[PDB]
C-alpha cells in the first residue's frame, strides 16, 4: 500500500545526492599566463603568489 | 660594445656625419656626466664592500667618494675586532640626540649631507663597512659599464645633443627613443633583481 510512495521519496534522495555529487567542490577559473606556477600550488601559511 | 665602435655608431645615425671626432667624444663622456645625475640609478653602478677606519672621539664620518644614495638591500656594519659585527640603524638626527653621553659601542647612524654620525660616541678606534651606489669614474672595474650595458641609450642621448645645437628638429624624436630605452632599461633591471624569490608574509 505505500510502495508507491515510498518510491517518490527515493525519487526525491537520489536527485539530491546525485546533482551534488557532481558541482560541490571547490574549483577556480582563472588565466594561466598572468602568474608564476609554483607559488599557487603551495599549501603554506602566508605565500606571495607573484 | 666599445668606445671606437660607440662613436661610429653615433656618426652614421646622424646622417654619416663625418668631419666632427672630438665633439663626439665630447658629448658621449657629458652624456654619461648626465645620466648619473638623475634619479635612476642602475645595477651596474654598486661598489664592494667599503671598510672605513675612524680615530675615537669624532663621530662624523665622511662619505665615500662616488657616493650617489646608499643601497637599500644592505647596511652600515660594524665590525669588532674579533670579526663579528652588527648592523647600524638609520634615524633622524632630532631622533638621536637622546643618545649624547650614553656610552658605548656605536648602535644608530643619520645622514645630513656630507657626513655619517655614529652618535653613540665611540671611546675607541672603530671600522665600519658599506654597500652604495657610486658613479662610474671611480668605480675599480676595467671598462665603463655603461658602455656594456647601456649602449643604446647613450647614441641616442648624445645624437640629442648634437642635434639640439643645429636646432634641428629631429632632436625631440631622439629623445623619445632615449625615454623609451630607460623605461626598458628600468624593467630589466627590475626582473633581474626579482628573480628566483620567494615571499612569505610574515
Amino acid at each position: 500500500i505505500s510502495a508507491p510512495m515510498n518510491d517518490i521519496l527515493t525519487w526525491l534522495f537520489d536527485s539530491h545526492m546525485y546533482n551534488k555529487r557532481q558541482i560541490m567542490n571547490n574549483q577556480f577559473i582563472g588565466d594561466p599566463s598572468a602568474l608564476v606556477v609554483k607559488d599557487v600550488e603551495s599549501k603554506e601559511p602566508g605565500k606571495f603568489i607573484r | 660594445m666599445d668606445k671606437a665602435t660607440l662613436v661610429k655608431t653615433i656618426a652614421y645615425r646622424m646622417g654619416n656625419v663625418k668631419g666632427q671626432d672630438t665633439a663626439i667624444d665630447f658629448e658621449l663622456a657629458l652624456s654619461i656626466e648626465r645620466l648619473e645625475g638623475q634619479e635612476f640609478v642602475p645595477w651596474f653602478l654598486l661598489s664592494e664592500n667599503n671598510f672605513f677606519e675612524g680615530t675615537a672621539q669624532e663621530n662624523r664620518i665622511p662619505v665615500p667618494r662616488g657616493f650617489i644614495r646608499e643601497y637599500e638591500e644592505g647596511s652600515l656594519y660594524l665590525r669588532r675586532v674579533a670579526g663579528t659585527g652588527k648592523c647600524l640603524i638609520k634615524k633622524s638626527q632630532d631622533q638621536l640626540l637622546k643618545y649624547e653621553g650614553m656610552t658605548g659601542e656605536p648602535s644608530h647612524y643619520s645622514l645630513t649631507n656630507q657626513y655619517f654620525r655614529i652618535y653613540p660616541v665611540p671611546q675607541e678606534d672603530f671600522k665600519v663597512e658599506l654597500l652604495f651606489y657610486r658613479k662610474s669614474s671611480t668605480l675599480n672595474v676595467e671598462d665603463n659599464p655603461w658602455y656594456e650595458y647601456a649602449a643604446e641609450l647613450l647614441v641616442a642621448e648624445t645624437i640629442w645633443a648634437m642635434l639640439s645645437a643645429r636646432r634641428d628638429k629631429m632632436a625631440d624624436y631622439w629623445k623619445s627613443v632615449a625615454a623609451d630605452q630607460m623605461r626598458r632599461l628600468t624593467i630589466l633591471d627590475a626582473e633581474r633583481r626579482l628573480a628566483n624569490q620567494e615571499i612569505f608574509m610574515g
